[PDB]
């Protein structure tokens, strides 16, 4: 079934995007025993819940997720409750910890607003993460506008900590829709994906957070350009090719 | 868990959700999904020709100048389509894409002169305006009321350099002498998919009303409408374009933090 | 023809799946 994976994952590719949620759900009725390994390699909006222990919200996705519950970055529980949910290492929580709060200064930085989460889980010889973002513009504006950013890193740790090898995988995913009296009703949505890894030296002046920091944010920069060439320039000179 | 007929009630929506140019691939993807060669025949039948007449698919028939539009107005029933232009109908096969079979048709005659005059003003009107873009149209009698219905495609698939697009659009004019109620609908779906899946969905109504003299001075107006309606639109979409650009898409993400330079994430962890 | 990214992000195992 790498085969029906694959296909699967193809068909995401050519559907409309619009429909990414009923894309995804009805896959999963067609192909019920992929309902795992479709969880998990088909990206979809970011949600928010509510931590009710702090006031903030936090973001939703398969990789903070465990029967049918969320784990807050903040708090460290699931909601609903769960007996016995995954839950990261006590070191890598407070890795965990400390990510959050240098990605809630980036998003700040780079989003003046929006909401972020990181989630970390443990490897056999290292660990994974995600970093979260959701940035939407006010939908008051029928000029609607989102921003989703997925950026998972897996980081091989070597013997020594003195190196690790980090590779990233990062989606951005934009939506823009506008219903005007001259342009009708226009939807331009959709996602990009791009990969890259690095080896970096590990240390005290280096640590794991400035590493994938950096990879993080060279990463986001490009995908931004990108988006900005293939929304704002490609799609439109395809629309003025047609006629 | 789920029956068999959802399923392929669901491969066969796939199958109509299938991007302008990429019908194969999603149907082969929806196939070794569905693993059951039986099953989506049955199921799914009536998916590709459904597939065929939303997308107005254009068709050479040999013998015949130019193309004809595969659509809902012009189905016969039983595979065949009717060419309003050259009074035929013709098989068409929706998995070849492919026309067969030309046999003599006539359909209706009150509107065979108003038809061909709009045919006609048509013609020229996408040869001018679209690269390579075709248009059909018929004239038919709908609840006692005459309507001329033209309808435009035109695409271009470039499948190796990850994209394709469509823009199709449907007029209907419905002829109350002395005055003609128009509703059109225009629409355009591009997508680009080098790493990702990005897609533009777009479409405008719009409803008018022309004072209608002779067959072809109306016909001239119909086209003059036409023309402004569809060069209107596109401009507005190139002026949507950049609003999204330098307001929306500007306000979700800065290119650069106040500072003019990257973060120092040494700063950040303390 | 199309190559899948996300086919090589790290797995996380989860204790329960969705109900």
């Amino acid at each position: 079934s790498d085969q029906q994976l694959d296909c699967a994952l193809d068909l995401m590719r050519r559907l409309p995007p619009q429909q990414i949620e009923k894309n995804l759900s009805d896959l999963i009725d067609l192909v019920p025993s992929l309902c795992e390994d479709l969880l998990s390699s088909v990206d979809q909006p970011l949600k928010i819940a509510r931590d009710k222990v702090v006031g903030k919200d936090y973001l939703l996705c398969d990789y903070n997720r465990d029967g049918d519950s969320y784990r807050s970055p903040w708090s460290n529980k699931y909601d609903p409750p769960l007996e016995d949910g995954a839950m990261p290492s006590a070191r890598l929580r407070k890795l965990e910890v400390e990510a959050n709060n240098a990605f809630d200064q980036y998003r700040d930085l780079y989003f003046e607003g929006g909401v972020s989460s990181v989630y970390l889980w443990d490897l056999d010889h290292g660990f994974a993460g995600v970093i979260l973002i959701k940035k939407a513009g006010d939908g008051s504006k029928k000029i609607k506008g989102c921003w989703d950013s997925i950026h998972v890193v897996e980081v091989q740790e070597k013997s020594s900590g003195r190196t690790a090898h980090y590779k990233l995988t990062s989606t951005v995913m934009l939506w823009l829709q506008t219903n005007k009296t001259g342009s009708g009703t226009m939807n331009l949505g959709g996602s990009l994906t791009r990969q890259m890894e690095k080896d970096e030296t590990v240390s005290d002046s280096s640590p794991h957070i400035a590493n994938i920091g950096r990879l993080v944010e060279d990463m986001e920069n490009k995908i931004r350009s990108t988006l900005n060439e293939i929304y704002f320039g490609k799609t439109k000179d395809i629309v003025n090719g047609l006629r | 868990r789920v029956s068999d007929e959802e399923k392929v009630r669901i491969a066969a929506k796939f199958i109509t959700h299938a991007p302008p140019g990429e019908f194969n691939e999603v149907f082969n993807d929806v196939r070794l999904l569905l693993n059951n060669d039986n099953l989506l025949r049955e199921g799914a039948a009536h998916a590709f020709a459904q597939y065929n007449m939303d997308q107005f698919t254009p068709v050479k028939i040999e013998g015949y100048d130019d193309q004809v539009l595969i659509t809902e107005h012009g189905d016969l029933g039983n595979g065949r389509f009717l060419d309003p232009r050259n009074k035929i109908s013709f098989k068409f096969d929706h998995l070849r894409k492919e026309a067969s079979d030309p046999q003599p048709e006539d359909t209706e005659s009150a509107l065979k002169q108003w038809r061909d005059a709009c045919d006609s003003a048509l013609r020229a009107y996408v040869k001018d305006h679209y690269p390579n873009g075709f248009c059909t149209v018929y004239g038919k009698s709908i609840d006692g009321q005459q309507t001329i219905i033209a309808c435009i495609e035109s695409h271009q698939f470039q499948p190796k350099n990850f994209w394709n697009g469509r823009w199709r659009s449907e007029w209907k004019f419905t002829i109350t002498p002395p005055t003609a109620q128009v509703a059109a609908v225009l629409k355009i779906q591009v997508h680009y998919y080098e790493d990702g899946n990005v897609q533009l969905v777009s479409h405008k109504d719009i409803q008018d009303s022309v004072q209608v003299s002779s067959d072809v001075q109306t016909a001239k107006e119909f086209i003059k409408i036409i023309e402004n309606a569809e060069n209107e639109y596109q401009t507005a979409i190139s002026e949507n374009y950049q609003t999204m650009s330098d307001t929306t898409f500007k306000a979700l993400r800065r290119q650069l933090p106040v500072t003019r330079t990257k973060i120092d994430w040494n700063k950040i962890l303390s | 023809r199309l190559e899948h990214f996300t086919k090589l992000r790290p797995k996380r195992n989860k204790k329960q799946q969705p109900t």
